[PDB]
């Protein structure tokens, strides 16, 4: 509901889109498992599209530690100090590159 | 009316024979789908792994 | 007790998360965090704001002197950055003011260089430079960053945008970045002055018209707590301004507050600023 | 609170034991053995089941109508008594008929 | 117990989480706040269209003040900026009428000299020239 | 010993010279493999120079001397993933760590 969750009015970071759009998106820290199904699509995904997104969008660093993990983590730090930290345990290849695609395009 | 009951008889009923042998065909060719071996590998393929 | 270990594992994270609420770490910089190259993200620094920039002065603005100075301290156990700070804030003042006078010509000096002094003082620059990912590769002393520090790596990384690509593309960044925190402020939450009644009679000896006559228009409830005075400024028979109030005297101050809006352009219909 | 705090102690599986490393051998022991013995002649158990299959009250009636000879007086009792309830319950109790 | 439940903490604290702002012993028994946040929950999904409905009511009660403030009434000055093709809606209407009231008289104007052209060309009927204001443009 | 094949610019002479030795006609494309022994033989022979030996699920796949040649042109390169993703040409955004 609303009046158990806090509330907040629209705003922009530094007024992104008056002088220039200035992307919000930092970084983003997956965590991939070399062995291990949970990862699985996730690797197909540094086998595939990682280097075509980092392309796409210069301003963005991407880290792949490639850990002996058992969930598989992206981490989406922005200019403003927010850190949204969300799993891709076991999803595929296209939905997690809309979910990258959704973590680039939000403030 | 635009017609009388002797003009509209028999002037439609070409098409609702065809649209008849329409819903005729599409019932009489429910019967299960094709199985491919690649559906198979391809839940092989669950524990692909890195080198 | 019951056999199982996901349940356990999962009870353990959140025990971990309230007590990382109910005690939280001191706040480490960025650089001792995993994930943490600095010379891929002072990149992505470059081409986030869609520039180009040299990476070595680049690299010299973001270093500062205590830097260097505990550095050595501690070696026992690099360029400064006053010269990039300097060129940056120089040429920061210099286009702000050439900007705030080429759309508004009729403001005073004085009311030019407070708006300068507040787009480049200490609140507005630590508030642009803590979204612009300045604090994280600022090489400082202590976190979080001290405003002075951060205030001159923000303007050390303007000199170096100055030096690696044109006086153009670093007047197009302060104007997309210092002008547009003045949107939705009023003069005087930026340029604070006291007894404005007394600037406006100066103001308007300047302007050679005769000293303005308060008089009270309209009012409410004037024997009650709760009254509602507008006051009228008039020069010449006729009006310059209209002010409301609690009272008589707050109702002639924000009369003559809206005189110096009016006279000044900056009233808030004004035409906006052009990107 | 219904969970425990501290996690349990880590459960160490060999994986190449002796057993689950020749786990299912012989299992075509007739097949390709020149059917001298049956798969069912090598599973171990209790001797009314070795190579039978059925519900609780084929179970409990085969052991009975095996080993209820040598049972001792009170299992016997129970025994006949879970007879006569599955008996009353599987002819007599149900949904479908 | 060969199989019994271990993760059952985790759905009543999943429960609970939306209790933590009630009175009484439904922010902390189980049984009442199950009944509570259901009950909750189902306010909050028809208070969606009781959201729209109050604030439609409350866009017509400022633009009937401020009708009456400018002498008209609010069937007027809706039926009459309908009919000079003025599509607006009531929540713009509230907005000028609030923030930018020279707009809101300007519409007000209209909305009654529309009303003067109609009820004149009610009274003289038969063929007449139309209003300058009561021509409709054509859209094909 | 490694998988690291890179199929030599002049295998073809060494092909003829081995197909020369182990027989013999023009043609040599078309020539069956059906015997055994000479299939043996060329293919120890093969397997013995360049180190790089047919499989065993793909030895029924050839049955003349042209499914041996179009087997030695394709190269087969084995390393980490590691050493493929950072040889890849990576954008100067992209850093990959391997704790391994």
């Amino acid at each position: 509901t609303a009046r158990g969750t806090p509330s907040r009015f629209l705003a922009s970071v530094l007024h992104n889109g008056l002088g220039r759009y200035v992307q919000q998106l930092q970084r983003l820290s997956f965590s991939v498992s070399r062995d291990g199904a949970s990862s699985r699509g996730a690797r197909e995904f540094v086998e595939r599209e990682v280097i075509d997104f980092a392309r796409r969008n210069p301003g963005v660093v991407i880290y792949v530690n490639s850990r002996p993990c058992c969930v598989p983590r992206v981490v989406a730090e922005y200019l403003n100090g927010a850190v949204r930290e969300e799993s891709i345990h076991c999803k595929s290849v296209e939905e997690i590159s809309t979910l990258v695609q959704k973590l680039a395009d939000q403030s | 009316p635009y017609m009388t009951r002797e003009q509209e008889r028999g002037h439609a009923a070409v098409r609702r024979r065809e649209a008849f042998e329409a819903i005729k065909a599409a019932a009489t060719s429910k019967f299960p789908p094709h199985r491919f071996i690649a559906d198979q590998l391809d839940h092989l393929n669950v524990t692909k792994k890195w080198s | 007790v019951k056999k199982g270990f996901r349940a356990a594992f999962r009870f353990q994270k959140e025990l971990e998360r309230q007590r990382l609420l109910r005690c939280p770490p001191p706040p480490v910089r960025r650089s001792e965090k995993p994930n943490w190259d600095y010379h891929a993200e002072i990149q992505a620094f470059g081409h986030r704001l869609q520039e180009n920039f040299s990476l070595d002065l680049l690299k010299t603005a973001f270093v500062n002197s205590c830097y260097i100075k505990s550095e050595e301290a501690k070696r026992q156990q690099l360029k400064s950055n006053q010269e990039l700070s300097e060129q940056g804030t120089s040429f920061s003042q210099t286009c702000l003011t050439q900007f705030l006078e080429d759309e508004y010509p009729d403001m005073p000096t004085e009311g030019i260089k407070n708006l300068v002094d507040f787009l480049t003082g200490e609140e507005v620059v630590c508030h642009v430079a803590r979204n612009l990912a300045v604090e994280q590769l600022t090489l400082s002393e202590e976190f979080p960053v001290p405003p002075a520090v951060l205030q001159q790596t923000f303007f050390a990384v303007i000199g170096a945008l100055l030096q690696s690509s044109g006086p153009e593309r670093t007047a197009l960044f302060i104007r997309d970045f210092l002008i547009t925190q003045m949107t939705g402020k009023e003069l005087f939450e930026m340029w604070k002055i006291i007894n404005p009644m007394g600037l406006l009679v100066e103001e308007l000896k300047k302007r050679n018209v005769s000293a303005p006559e308060s008089r009270l228009t309209r009012q409410s409830g004037g024997t009650t707590a709760l009254p509602l005075y507008f006051v009228g400024l008039y020069c010449d028979k006729k009006l310059i301004a209209e002010g409301p109030g609690e009272t008589v005297l707050v109702a002639e101050e924000e009369a003559a507050r809206v005189a110096l809006r009016k006279l000044y352009g900056f009233t808030e219909n004004r035409r906006p600023w052009n990107y | 609170i219904g969970i425990r705090l501290t996690l349990p102690p880590p459960k160490v599986v060999d994986r190449w034991n002796e057993k689950r490393a020749m786990f299912g051998v012989y299992d075509n022991i007739g097949i390709l053995g020149n059917f001298e013995k049956h798969p069912k002649e090598l599973i171990r158990g209790p001797i009314w089941l070795r190579g039978w299959k059925g519900n609780e009250l084929q179970r409990c009636i085969r052991k009975r109508k095996m080993v209820g000879s040598r049972m001792f007086a009170d299992d016997l009792h129970n025994l006949n008594k879970r007879i006569r309830y599955l008996y009353k319950h599987f002819n007599r109790h149900g949904k479908f008929r | 117990l060969r199989n019994r439940v271990t993760d059952r903490y985790f759905r009543i604290q999943e429960v609970l989480k939306h209790a933590r702002h009630f009175r009484g012993r439904k922010n902390r028994c189980y049984r009442l706040a199950v009944r509570t946040v259901i009950r909750a929950f189902v306010k909050c999904t028809k208070a969606r269209y009781l959201k729209k409905k109050n604030m439609r009511t409350l866009w017509i009660n400022r633009i009937t003040a401020a009708s009456q403030e400018h002498g008209l009434k609010y069937p007027a000055l809706i039926g009459n900026l309908v009919k000079c093709q003025v599509e607006l809606n009531r929540k713009v209407l509230a907005d000028l009428a609030i923030y930018e009231p020279k707009t809101f008289k300007s519409l007000a104007a209209l909305a009654s000299r529309r009303r003067h052209e109609g009820f004149a060309a009610a009274l003289g009927d038969g063929k007449e020239p139309e209003g300058i204001f009561s021509r409709v443009v054509q859209y094909h | 010993r490694s998988r690291a094949y890179t199929p030599p610019e002049d295998l073809q002479s060494r092909l003829e010279s081995y197909v020369k030795e182990v027989f013999l006609p023009s043609n040599w494309q078309d020539i069956s493999l059906e015997d055994s022994r000479l299939k043996f033989n060329l293919l120890a022979h093969l397997a013995d120079d360049l180190g790089h030996v047919v499989p065993n699920s793909r030895l029924h796949q050839m049955c003349r001397v042209r499914d041996v040649l179009d087997f030695y042109n394709v190269p087969i390169q084995d390393r980490s993933k590691f050493d493929e993703l950072s040889a890849s040409n990576l954008p100067p955004n992209l850093k990959i760590t391997w704790s391994y």
